[PDB]
């Protein structure tokens, strides 16, 4: 099935190539999470401010 | 992988000796369960469930009633798992 | 095969073909497009409207 | 044999046509039980299953042909369609009764459904002004 | 051979991670566990930390690369030339 | 227990296990490799009693109303209803209420 | 599949094919044309019985991302499959999903429709029932029987389609819309979408999608049936609205 | 080869009826921490009542059945490998003779096991011969 | 702690079984036709 | 046409001649493409010889008489095996080819219902000299007389006919139109008998069952057709009193449709599932016919072709099984996919067709019939729903559980998939993908 | 139901997208577990 | 309310299979390197 | 400010989509009229949709041309984008306006 | 060639279309032999109306004709079809530009093809289309307009 | 590379099976499409065009293409052969009816 059974223990320590490679599989989720966040955080605000019906004298 | 004859033996050993109920000491590997291990009525199963949970299979019911010895349980495992060889 | 053998006012029960017309852009050549499909005539011309005879 | 050699004969009507029957279909002589033969009746075959399901049957017993659960020479029940595990049966009998199926789901159902009619009467919404459209003769008037 | 298996005699339900609690727990009760000595090997160190260590490993698996490659990118925004 | 019902099946019942086991690894008739398959009198019965069962069909007031509740009441009773519908439809198109514009299925 | 594996056969191919389809998708949009190929068959009582594939932007970009992960699922199965017999059967399956899928998707025609979706249906049998075990049977079989029932739908809402002169629903749709006859069309359309999108009561057999090996669980919910039901609801917009 | 007899004790009624429920607490308690305290409640559950009259153990089952009936879980811990498994019996191997039935080209590629499955097979025709003396 | 699925055993199990649908689209409604099938046989296709 | 008939007529000898089945075969095949060849018919009556023409409704029904005449030699062979009289074999399979180009080629009511009835005989020669059931005797005895029974009392129509008009050619009834309520009735059901009726159903299993590969073919692909073929040459002029009588017909076939999809649900035989089904889908067409309307009539032409292809395809999967295993039932047959994976797509295919899964002649025909009977009566529509549903159902049915299921203990070593079977499958079914090419020809004949 | 398209059809792709890679994720682990496939029986699977 | 269902079961399954104990065997079959099961799975993940 | 009091007066909420009802009334806002920009001939060959085609159209033709033009990457055409999105947004300042309007004009003669 | 990738598109283009039309100029035009195919014209001939009681060549002259005469006026209805689906596409917003006017001719199209063809069913001759015409015209004068119900 | 056996029935049958129909067919299929090749490609279409009123085509002039060309003159009896045909038929029956 797999190369790689051990018996009433963790992972075989795998090298640090595949743990690489997971790290940065997630790292590049959060680089673009950030990257995104700061180039436009006003998006997850309503991009435009909310006027209000009181506010509105009558002319 | 595969499964080795001597591995499953010291396997079920493992596990004898790690269940409290039993005579500590893990007597004789043919220890009969009403015998020197004392197992109750329900002392049994509770030894066929563990090994259930352990070897990733049910025991049958009443082939459980034929399970009369740690000797026996390597029996059932041998021919489920084409251990002879 | 779509360009010298479409299915037009001769053969028919081949693949006859149509389609609507590319979208304009201000800048573009002839930007303010005036209809070309002047006639129904136009409209399920299948090669008949140059016709030979 | 063939089929006209197999007919089952009419349905037994003294003990010692029992004990023949049972012994055709190689049952015991209390495990034979003729069908009802009232007018749609089979006769002489046995009234066999008919249980829950079949896959309620043993599952690791020793089985001849375990793709149906059945041993060797023994009577077919009548209806093994329509009882097979391919069919119509469970292992387990049903946590409850027919009724409660149906009613716990039609019962929300049509609650769930006049309540939302019920609200579509109420359509809520954002106040905000009809669409407005160009177009010949139409004069909107500019907040100016 | 596919692997290896311990003795057991390492195997102790003197397990420290709240084992010993739910022992007390039971000791209330105070019945007994045969089998606990199976969940030894099950909770034990440095087999996946702590469950919030693990949360810790996995929610965030990448963060400090993403800040640092981020600010990077920020410098070359802000002095490739596009400004603001 | 019944007192040995379940014994009592039991010896004649394991028998022809036995017998199942030198049919099926017979190497003789599995060499003759002209197919077929160890008889079994229970496919034997079915089969038979599949094909043949009017000769107990004794006509009496079960069958009949199973019969008629069948096939029967749904056979007339849905043909009196396309019926019905159709005389109606047909007599509105032969009155000519119905122009030749709002009429549907123009083409069949 | 003599000498390399079917795996990379079909991968390389796919991933050739979808990446033109993407870049053609790209095509239509920034001309924004729609072509509608039509080959005709037969014609009588003035119908024209015609197969015809629409070609826009949204069904080029839709089967597009339907068939990299088609080639990203085969890669995947290259090794899940690793130690299965009838690997080469499980994959012509997996094309001929994706081909009955392309012609479902392109299809403007109610007939072109039933033609792919039907044979959605047809394979989606296959690939459920590819074990053995009992569970497998109950499973597609289950599925196969609700995929009938919204292609029956289909089979009558041909009837009633009849009426407006073709099959070519894009084009009548606004221009007929309060008619009795398109408002049941839809209908019969709305309860075959139903029953290929799960929709409840008839949400009985995507659990039933789980007794296919699970590359066929990931194409069978990625962008299959239920998505194709979906989609076809996409296609008629105006008298659901 | 033996199959056994129906016939079932009491004893097997009542212990049965212990395994089945400490299934029935896996598939409602699934943390083993959770577990081995309420399976060990269980247990006294099974003790307090150890030895009653055959009648008071008919009453037993008659209450022990029910709450392992009424308190099921709806998808009980059904084992992966096994009968009933999500994945259990995935593929069937036929009988040997289809492997006899090989063209002879197609049997040109083990020549070494064919030849061995030759030498069994009346090796094995001799062993049936014995198994009731033909 | 309390476990609110055997709080709610009944509600949960409906909510667990997806409004018992699967028993709906099975159960409920394959009984009648393969019985009303051997039932027709037996009444017309082969006997009266 | 005498072409054809000069033909198979030279053929005849062969059958004496030693060791010509395969090729009598061949010729057989050569003619069916030469038939092929001659094809440019109207509506009018074409080729018109001494009394023999041929049209868009003869012409394709010809051609499938052929095709599937041919088509026997390839299934049949363990006749060969047994050498069992392979010489009247032969015999009795041309002198059916005759009789069935003479029948869809006379022009006249008469000389049509004349071979008609005259093929009673040699199909009844197929089943009995071939037989394998101990049934055979009373299935032959309800073949003949379920059919005799009404097909003689038309012929007391067709003579009251020519004294009302003078002629038996089929244009010259279409220029009339009689409505005295018996005619109508004593040609009508002679027919349906034949097409076969849901009520008149009985028989058809029964033949079917205990017939060979070969006869169970013939009665399944040509018999229920060519009783269709009359009904489109003779409902002509029975229009006006079909119109006031013709509800009963259309609801009793179309319930029955359910019925008997339900009966082979429940059913546990495949030469019954197939013959059961092969009466669902002609109850279908006798439905769309029976409409009358341009869509039903042209669509029925289309759907009586292409059932009758998908069920011999159909037959010849059922004889496989029965040639391994020895057993038509479903309990023994199973799980064969393990032991003919290449034949198990042959039997998805079949079975897919009959289920109306396209590219499929018959899909293109329910398209039509369904589209008649709809505008016909919008009732119908809540019967035509479950009539596919179920028509489908069994067939899924049919395809799984005989091919998927776990093995049979007991099997003795059967020898595996054949080029002979192989390319029957083929045969059968590649055409039935050919023909929607060109469907106008098979589409378009009123 | 509304009658938005684009968000639909904007929808329907990122839907099919990612849950065909959880559909994935589920397929390594699955076979990375004795062919078992019950949530219960899974836990911390970070460190392998 | 369906919204936050959806981050519900999702957390809900992060917590079982994912970051709780191993409710597993004595076999430690679990794997990670195998390239293709990922490979497969990374153009996906990146266009995701 | 929300929907709900419509059920208890359905009278005094206006109601959705509704059009003005008042505006007569030149006391108040609403003196001057609307602006036409981008002729229904150009935007006919736009293919604007109608759903669309209103008086924000001007910037719509606008921002087709950016994306027309710079289609590969249109992340860059992005301050077209903006200011259209703005025009519609003062669009939809009026939509309130306007609701608010006749909401006015309808509470002063409401009890009168 | 404002946009990049149009600007590349049609480099495809002009690699597609390259090879076809040099093909068509090459292996064609120097290879193609001239020939005419012309198209039929069939004479008119004695209607049902014309032909006697019992004429019975003359009948079936006539119903070719109409048969003849059916293909077309059915397939005029297809044509008119495809007309107004050219218009239906030829623009998003343009549809009711030139539905109503173009669409009422297939309208008309239809109505006066059901009037002539419509309602008979297949193995519909001359004859009971002629007849129909006939009784249509007697209830026309009768009881007016079709759509009345009766006096 | 450690390969254990696996029963599988024959594949050789159905693999001749694949190999004769792709044998065959394509044995058909070239001279075919030669055949086609030529025609279209050394003759082509005929261009339709109007009648010369002074002529009178044959019924072979009014197929467009040439392997129609060749087939409605030599293989495929006229229209105006199988119309004669009925009208002379219908007269004897109409007639001796
Ligand atoms: C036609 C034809 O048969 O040509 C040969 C060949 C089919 O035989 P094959 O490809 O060698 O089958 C794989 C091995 O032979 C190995 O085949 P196998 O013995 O492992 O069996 C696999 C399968 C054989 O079929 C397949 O594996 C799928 C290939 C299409 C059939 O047949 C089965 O046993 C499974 C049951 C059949 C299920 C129905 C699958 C077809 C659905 C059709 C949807 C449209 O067809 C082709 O040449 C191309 C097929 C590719 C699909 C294009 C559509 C045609
Ligand atoms: C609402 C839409 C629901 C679609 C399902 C229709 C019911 C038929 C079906 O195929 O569902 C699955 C059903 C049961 O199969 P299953 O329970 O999974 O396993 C066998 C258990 N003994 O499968 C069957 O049992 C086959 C039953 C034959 C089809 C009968 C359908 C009846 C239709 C309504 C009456």
């Amino acid at each position: 099935k797999s190369h790689v059974v051990s018996y009433r223990n963790g992972p075989p320590p795998h090298s640090k190539a595949t743990k690489i490679g997971a790290l940065t599989v997630g790292g590049a989720m959060w680089w673009w999470v950030i990257w995104h966040l700061w180039h436009e955080p006003d998006h997850i605000t309503g991009e435009f401010d909310y006027p209000n019906s009181r506010k509105w004298s009558n002319t | 992988p595969p499964l080795s004859l001597k591995l499953i033996n010291e396997r079920v050993l493992l596990v004898l000796k790690l269940y409290d109920k039993i005579d500590p000491s893990k007597l004789n590997v043919e220890s009969h369960f009403i015998n020197d291990l004392g197992l109750d009525s329900l002392d049994h199963v509770e030894v066929i469930m563990a090994m259930e949970d352990e070897f990733g299979f049910e025991i049958p019911d009443s082939d459980a009633e034929k399970l009369l010895k740690p000797a026996d349980i390597i029996k059932y495992v041998a021919d489920k798992e084409d251990v002879y060889e | 095969y779509f360009k010298y053998n479409q299915n037009d006012w001769t053969r028919k029960g081949g693949w006859r073909v149509i389609h609507s017309r590319k979208q304009c852009v201000p800048g573009d050549e002839g930007y303010p497009k005036v209809s070309d499909r002047s006639a129904p005539s136009d409209y399920a011309a299948r090669g008949f409207n140059e016709s030979p005879l | 044999g063939w089929n006209k050699d197999y007919k089952p004969g009419p349905y037994p009507q003294t003990e010692k046509e029992r004990l023949a029957a049972a012994k055709k279909y190689y049952l015991l002589p209390e495990e034979y039980k003729p069908y009802a033969d009232d007018g749609l009746g089979y006769g002489d075959y046995p009234k066999l299953g008919y249980g829950l399901g079949v896959e309620a049957k043993d599952s690791y017993y020793p089985w001849d042909y375990p793709e149906h659960k059945r041993n060797q020479h023994e009577p077919i029940s009548a209806d093994h369609d329509l009882y097979s595990e391919d069919r119509w049966s469970q292992a387990e009998p049903p946590r409850y009764s027919n009724a409660y199926y149906f009613a716990c789901f039609l019962g929300v159902m049509s609650g769930c459904l006049a309540l939302y009619y019920w609200l579509d009467d109420k359509k809520m919404y954002r106040p905000v002004a009809a669409k407005q459209y160009p177009s010949p003769g139409v004069k909107h008037y500019t907040f100016e | 051979e596919p692997y290896t298996v311990p003795h057991a005699s390492t195997y102790k339900v003197e397990s420290v991670p709240q084992l010993v609690e739910v022992k007390e727990a039971l000791g209330r009760q105070g019945l007994k566990d045969p089998w606990l000595r199976n969940e030894v090997w099950r909770y034990e160190p440095k087999a996946f930390g702590t469950h919030r260590s693990r949360l810790n490993t996995f929610l965030f698996r990448g963060l400090g690369v993403g800040f640092c490659a981020f600010l990077a990118t920020v410098a070359v925004e802000y002095a490739l030339g596009i400004g603001k | 227990e019944e007192q040995e019902f379940i014994k009592r099946k039991h010896e004649a019942t394991l028998k022809l296990r036995q017998e199942f086991l030198k049919q099926s690894s017979n190497p003789y008739r599995h060499a003759t490799g002209e197919g077929g398959t160890v008889f079994d009198a229970g496919l034997a019965r079915f089969q038979a009693m599949r094909v043949s069962n009017y000769e107990h069909f004794k006509p009496t007031g079960k069958s009949f109303r199973t019969g008629l509740f069948a096939v029967v009441l749904p056979i007339a009773l849905y043909a009196w209803a396309l019926k019905a519908e159709r005389d109606g439809r047909e007599e509105k198109y032969r009155t000519g209420q119905v122009a030749y514009k709002d009429r549907q299925f123009k083409f069949i | 599949m003599k000498y390399l594996s079917i795996c990379s056969i079909s991968f390389v191919n796919l991933i050739s094919m979808s990446l033109s389809c993407f870049l053609l998708s790209l095509y239509f949009l920034l001309n924004d044309m729609i072509y509608f190929i039509e080959w005709e068959l037969v014609s009588l009582n003035s119908m024209s019985i015609v197969m015809t594939f629409l070609f826009d932007w949204m069904s080029l970009l839709f089967m597009s991302f339907v068939l990299m992960i088609s080639s990203l699922v085969i890669f995947y199965s290259k090794e899940y499959m690793m130690n299965d017999n009838h690997i080469n059967r499980f994959i012509m399956l997996v094309l001929m999903f994706v081909l009955s899928m392309m012609l479902l998707i392109i299809s403007p025609n109610l007939i072109s429709i039933l033609l792919g979706w039907d044979g959605l249906g047809l394979v989606s049998y296959c690939l459920v029932i590819y074990f053995q075990n009992i569970k497998s049977y109950n499973a597609g079989m289950l599925t196969a029987l609700s995929n009938r029932i919204g292609d029956v739908a289909l089979l009558l809402s041909i009837a009633w389609m009849l009426n407006y002169g073709s099959w070519n629903y894009i084009f009548y749709l606004e221009i007929m819309q309060n008619e009795f006859e398109m408002l049941m069309i839809g209908s019969l359309v709305m309860l075959a979408a139903m029953t290929k999108s799960a929709q409840i009561p008839f949400s009985s057999w995507l659990p039933a999608a789980m007794a296919a090996p699970t590359p066929v669980s990931a194409l069978v919910h990625s962008s299959t049936l239920v998505t194709a039901g979906v989609y076809l609801l996409i296609r008629f917009n105006i008298i659901l609205s | 080869a033996q199959v056994p007899l129906a016939i079932v004790s009491h004893k097997r009624q009542v212990c049965s009826l212990y395994k089945r429920a400490l299934r029935n607490l896996e598939s409602w308690y699934d943390r083993r921490n959770v577990y081995r305290y309420r399976a060990v409640q269980l247990r006294a559950r099974f003790d307090e009542n150890r030895s009653k009259d055959l009648g008071e153990g008919i009453r037993l089952l008659a209450c022990g059945q029910r709450e392992l009936f009424e308190t099921r879980h709806f998808q009980p811990r059904n084992f992966a490998n096994s009968a009933g498994g999500c994945a259990f019996e995935r593929e069937v191997i036929p009988p040997d003779w289809v492997l006899d039935y090989w063209h002879p080209l197609e049997k040109a590629q083990y020549p070494e096991y064919f030849a061995k499955r030759e030498q069994r097979k009346k090796e094995f025709v001799t062993w049936w011969e014995k198994q009731y003396g033909k | 702690f309390l476990n609110k699925s055997l709080f709610m055993y009944n509600l949960s199990t409906f909510l667990g079984s997806m409004w018992f649908m699967p028993y709906i689209s099975t159960y409920g409604m394959i009984f009648y036709p393969l019985n009303y099938g051997q039932l027709v046989v037996k009444s017309f296709d082969q006997g009266w | 046409m005498l072409k054809i008939i000069f033909f198979l007529l030279f053929l005849i000898p062969f059958c004496f001649i030693n060791n010509m089945y395969w090729m009598v075969q061949i010729m057989m095949f050569f003619i069916s493409f030469i038939f092929l060849l001659m094809n440019n018919f109207m509506n009018y009556w074409s080729e018109i010889s001494y009394f023999l023409g041929c049209d868009m409704l003869s012409y394709g029904l010809i051609l499938l008489s052929l095709w599937i005449c041919s088509l026997m030699l390839l299934a049949s062979e363990m006749i060969n095996k047994h050498n069992n009289y392979k010489n009247l074999f032969l015999l009795n399979i041309i002198i059916l080819l005759l009789l069935l180009i003479l029948t869809f080629s006379s022009m006249s009511l008469f000389m049509f219902y004349l071979f008609f009835e005259s093929s009673l005989i040699p199909t009844l020669f197929l089943i009995l000299g071939w037989g394998y059931q101990p049934e055979r005797l009373q299935a032959g005895l309800y073949l003949l007389f379920y059919t005799l029974l009404v097909s003689l009392p038309m012929l007391i129509g067709i003579f009251y006919l020519m004294n009302k008009i003078g002629s038996m050619n089929f244009y010259l009834m279409n220029n009339f139109m009689f409505n005295y309520d018996l005619l109508y009735f004593c040609l009508l059901c002679a027919f349906l008998v034949k097409m076969p009726m849901f009520l008149v159903h009985l028989w058809l299993p029964k033949a079917h069952v205990e017939a060979p590969v070969s006869g169970s073919m013939i009665l399944a692909g040509i018999m229920l057709k060519l009783g269709g073929y009359g009904m489109l040459r003779v409902i002509s002029f029975l229009q006006l009193m079909n119109l006031k009588y013709s509800f009963v017909w259309i609801s009793i076939s179309l319930v029955g449709g359910v019925l008997v999809s339900l009966v082979c649900l429940r059913q546990t035989d495949l030469k019954a599932l197939i013959a059961y089904s092969s009466v669902a889908h002609m109850g279908i067409v006798l439905s769309g016919l029976l409409t009358m309307t341009y869509w039903g009539l042209c669509g029925s032409y289309t759907l009586m072709i292409a059932h009758g292809l998908c069920s011999s395809g159909l037959f010849c999967l059922a004889n496989v099984s029965y040639e391994r295993l020895g057993s038509r039932s479903m309990l023994i047959n199973k799980g064969l996919l393990n032991f003919m994976p290449s034949m198990t797509l042959w039997w998805f295919l079949l079975s897919s067709a009959n289920m109306a899964a396209p590219p499929t002649l018959n899909l293109l025909g329910e398209i039509y019939l369904l589209n008649s009977i709809v505008s016909w009566s919008w009732i119908s529509m809540i019967l035509l729903s479950f009539l596919s549903f179920f028509s489908a159902a069994y067939t899924l049915y049919l395809y799984s559980f005989s091919q998927h299921g776990k093995l049979f203990s007991g099997v003795y070593s059967f020898s595996s998939g054949k080029i002979r079977e192989y390319l029957l499958m083929l045969l059968h079914w590649l055409p039935l993908n050919l023909l929607i090419l060109k469907s106008e020809s098979f589409m378009l004949w009123l | 139901s509304m009658g938005f398209l684009k968000l639909a059809m904007f929808h329907l792709l990122t839907h099919a997208l990612f849950k065909a890679l959880l559909f994935m994720c589920a397929g390594a682990i699955i076979h990375n577990m004795n062919n078992s496939q019950d949530i219960r029986l899974m836990g911390g699977l970070s460190i392998h | 309310f369906s919204t936050g269902l959806t981050v519900s079961y999702s957390f809900r399954l992060v917590y079982y299979s994912m970051t709780g104990d191993l409710n597993c065997g004595s076999l430690n079959m679990l794997n990670d390197e195998s390239w293709i099961m990922l490979r497969g799975m990374m153009g996906l993940l990146i266009m995701s | 400010g929300n929907a709900l009091t419509h059920y208890m007066k359905p009278d005094v909420m206006p109601g959705p989509d509704v059009v003005p009802t008042f505006d007569p009334l030149l006391g108040f806002k609403s003196r001057k009229e609307r602006v036409m920009i981008a002729t229904q001939e150009e935007m006919e060959s736009a293919k604007l949709p109608l759903e669309f085609r209103d008086y924000c159209a001007h910037l719509a033709i606008a921002y087709q041309a950016c994306r027309s033009d710079t289609f590969p990457f249109v992340y860059k055409c992005a301050h077209q984008k903006h200011e259209y999105l703005t025009c519609e947004y003062e669009d939809y300042v009026l939509r309130m306006k306007e609701f608010e309007r006749e909401r006015r004009l309808l509470e002063r003669q409401k009890r009168l | 060639p404002r946009s990049p990738m149009a600007s590349f598109a049609e480099s495809v283009l002009n690699v597609i279309d390259g090879p076809i039309t040099w093909f068509r100029e090459s292996i064609v035009e120097p290879n193609q032999q001239k020939q005419n195919w012309y198209h039929q014209r069939f004479r008119r001939v004695p209607t049902i109306d014309q032909c006697y009681t019992d004429d019975a060549v003359c009948r079936f002259e006539a119903d070719q004709q109409f048969r003849r005469d059916r293909m077309v006026d059915n397939e005029i209805v297809n044509i008119l079809r495809q007309r107004f689906e050219d218009c239906t596409l030829y623009e998003a917003p343009d549809h009711m530009v030139k539905c109503r006017p173009l669409m009422d001719q297939y309208e008309k199209a239809t109505e006066n093809w059901f009037i002539k063809y419509g309602d008979l069913g297949g193995y519909a001759n001359a004859k009971t289309a002629y007849m129909k015409q006939k009784h249509r015209l007697i209830w026309e004068r009768r009881h007016g307009p079709v759509g009345s119900g009766m006096k | 590379g450690h390969h254990q056996m696996i029963i599988k029935p024959s594949r050789f049958q159905w693999d001749k099976f694949k190999d004769l129909l792709h044998f065959y067919v394509m044995l058909g299929v070239i001279p075919v499409t030669a055949l086609v090749l030529y025609a279209n490609i050394f003759v082509g279409p005929a261009q339709l065009a109007e009648i010369p009123e002074g002529y009178e085509p044959k019924h072979w002039e009014y197929e467009k293409h040439p392997i129609s060309r060749f087939i409605s003159r030599y293989i495929l009896n006229s229209d105006q052969q199988n119309y004669e045909k009925s009208l002379h038929y219908l007269y004897e029956e109409n007639e001796k009816a």
